[PDB]
């Protein structure tokens, strides 16, 4: 892992050489976590890392 | 500005959420109330909650 | 179509356990919370907890 | 003069106490007045002490508590029930509350010992308490609300018509007694081998020594215990 806040978490993942050649995109990635979200029953989804 | 309230606000029971006008009803503008709005004023401005 | 403006508020309600709260375990033993009993009121082992 | 066969205990003694674990000895007692003894202070302990928490947080930049300080991993609830545990000792005689404002950054984790450098008028007893984690350049400027108070007291009881914005009415636990044990042991005063010892052991939080915990507990069920006077009953 790169970087850890409430917010976001971003991850750098471990490639190939082959899979680096062929993808576009960087090794990192970063995820967004879900803050205070409704569900279709009123309760709530709060991930934390 | 734009009728909806502050984020961090207290929603007590019976407090605005999201304030609204909606043009009134207008009838034909018979001549006494043509009088009466213009003396007194356009204090029923044609706009209801 | 046919909607000029669309107003979300998501409003966030802090429920604690009360009386009347409905409790359940993983045996079919459900029940409603009668009563909140103060500490010094409760049953309790020898070493006082 | 019927009630002048009783046998008066001495008093209480002392046989090991720090500052939060105590051991305390009440001897020679009646057959069955430890248990009243006991169980009256035990409730009165755990009902009816006095201390100091924080009712309210103001955090720069978080508008409410359901959000998210940007670069610190806890949320604002997580902080909030955090700061819920931090306890607090007098310092200075005669304060009532304070309002503290705190400035840290630099530090990967916020704890209560932070809070000591701009608190004047109160000591922080568990400094280790984690408040929060936050990266090595995340700033956090807050300030809390040290008052003084007896039992529990909700966020709707703590809410301020004249608090600033951002502020956060905070769940108040001011009970300093965590845990009151007693037994009942045997004790023998000459030829009779029927009287009673009665143990206490009490752990407090820190804030009230036991033995100050156990006058004041005294000293309340004496005040309830007065109003049975004959010069009080009409």
């Amino acid at each position: 892992v790169e970087y850890v806040d409430a917010q976001k978490i971003t991850i750098k993942y471990d490639r190939t050489e082959e899979e680096r050649l062929v993808s576009f995109e960087e090794d990192s990635k970063t995820y967004e976590l879900v803050k205070f979200r409704k569900t279709n029953q009123g309760t709530s989804i709060n991930l934390k890392p | 500005e734009y009728g909806m309230i502050r984020i961090g606000a207290e929603v007590k029971p019976g407090d605005i959420l999201i304030g609204k006008i909606t043009p009134k009803g207008e009838s034909d503008p018979t001549p006494e109330e043509k009088l009466l709005r213009a003396i007194f004023g356009d204090k029923a401005g044609d706009v209801k909650d | 179509a046919g909607i000029m403006k669309l107003a979300k508020v998501y409003i966030a309600k802090k429920r604690k356990l009360k009386v009347g709260d409905k409790m359940a375990g993983r045996h079919g033993n459900k029940g409603i919370v009668a009563r909140i009993v103060r500490q010094e009121d409760m049953p309790f082992l020898e070493d006082g907890t | 003069m019927a009630l002048l066969n009783f046998q008066k205990p001495d008093k209480v003694i002392m046989i090991d106490s720090t500052d939060f674990e105590g051991k305390f000895e009440f001897r020679p007692l009646e057959p069955g007045y430890g248990l009243t003894v006991g169980n009256a202070l035990r409730r009165v302990l755990l009902s009816s002490l006095e201390g100091f928490a924080i009712t309210s947080v103001r955090i720069d930049g978080v508008e409410h508590e359901f959000s998210v300080v940007p670069g610190v991993v806890e949320d604002v609830t997580e902080i909030i029930l955090n700061l819920k545990q931090v306890r607090f000792k007098r310092q200075i005689d005669d304060v009532e509350s304070e309002t503290v404002s705190i400035s840290v950054s630099g530090k990967e984790q916020l704890t209560a010992g932070d809070f000591q450098k701009f608190i004047s008028g109160y000591q922080v007893l568990n400094p280790d308490l984690v408040i929060c984690n936050m990266g090595p350049k995340v700033s956090i400027n807050m300030e809390i609300v040290i008052e003084k108070g007896r039992g529990y007291v909700p966020a709707e009881e703590n809410k301020k018509s004249n608090a600033p914005l951002g502020s956060i009415a905070v769940d108040s636990v001011y009970t300093p007694v965590k845990n009151v044990k007693y037994s009942i042991e045997n004790y023998r005063v000459e030829q009779k081998t029927d009287y009673e010892k009665l143990v206490f052991e009490i752990i407090t939080d820190g804030s009230i020594h036991p033995k100050d915990a156990l006058t004041e507990a005294a000293k309340v069920l004496i005040h309830h215990f007065m109003l049975f006077s004959d010069e009080r009953i009409t």
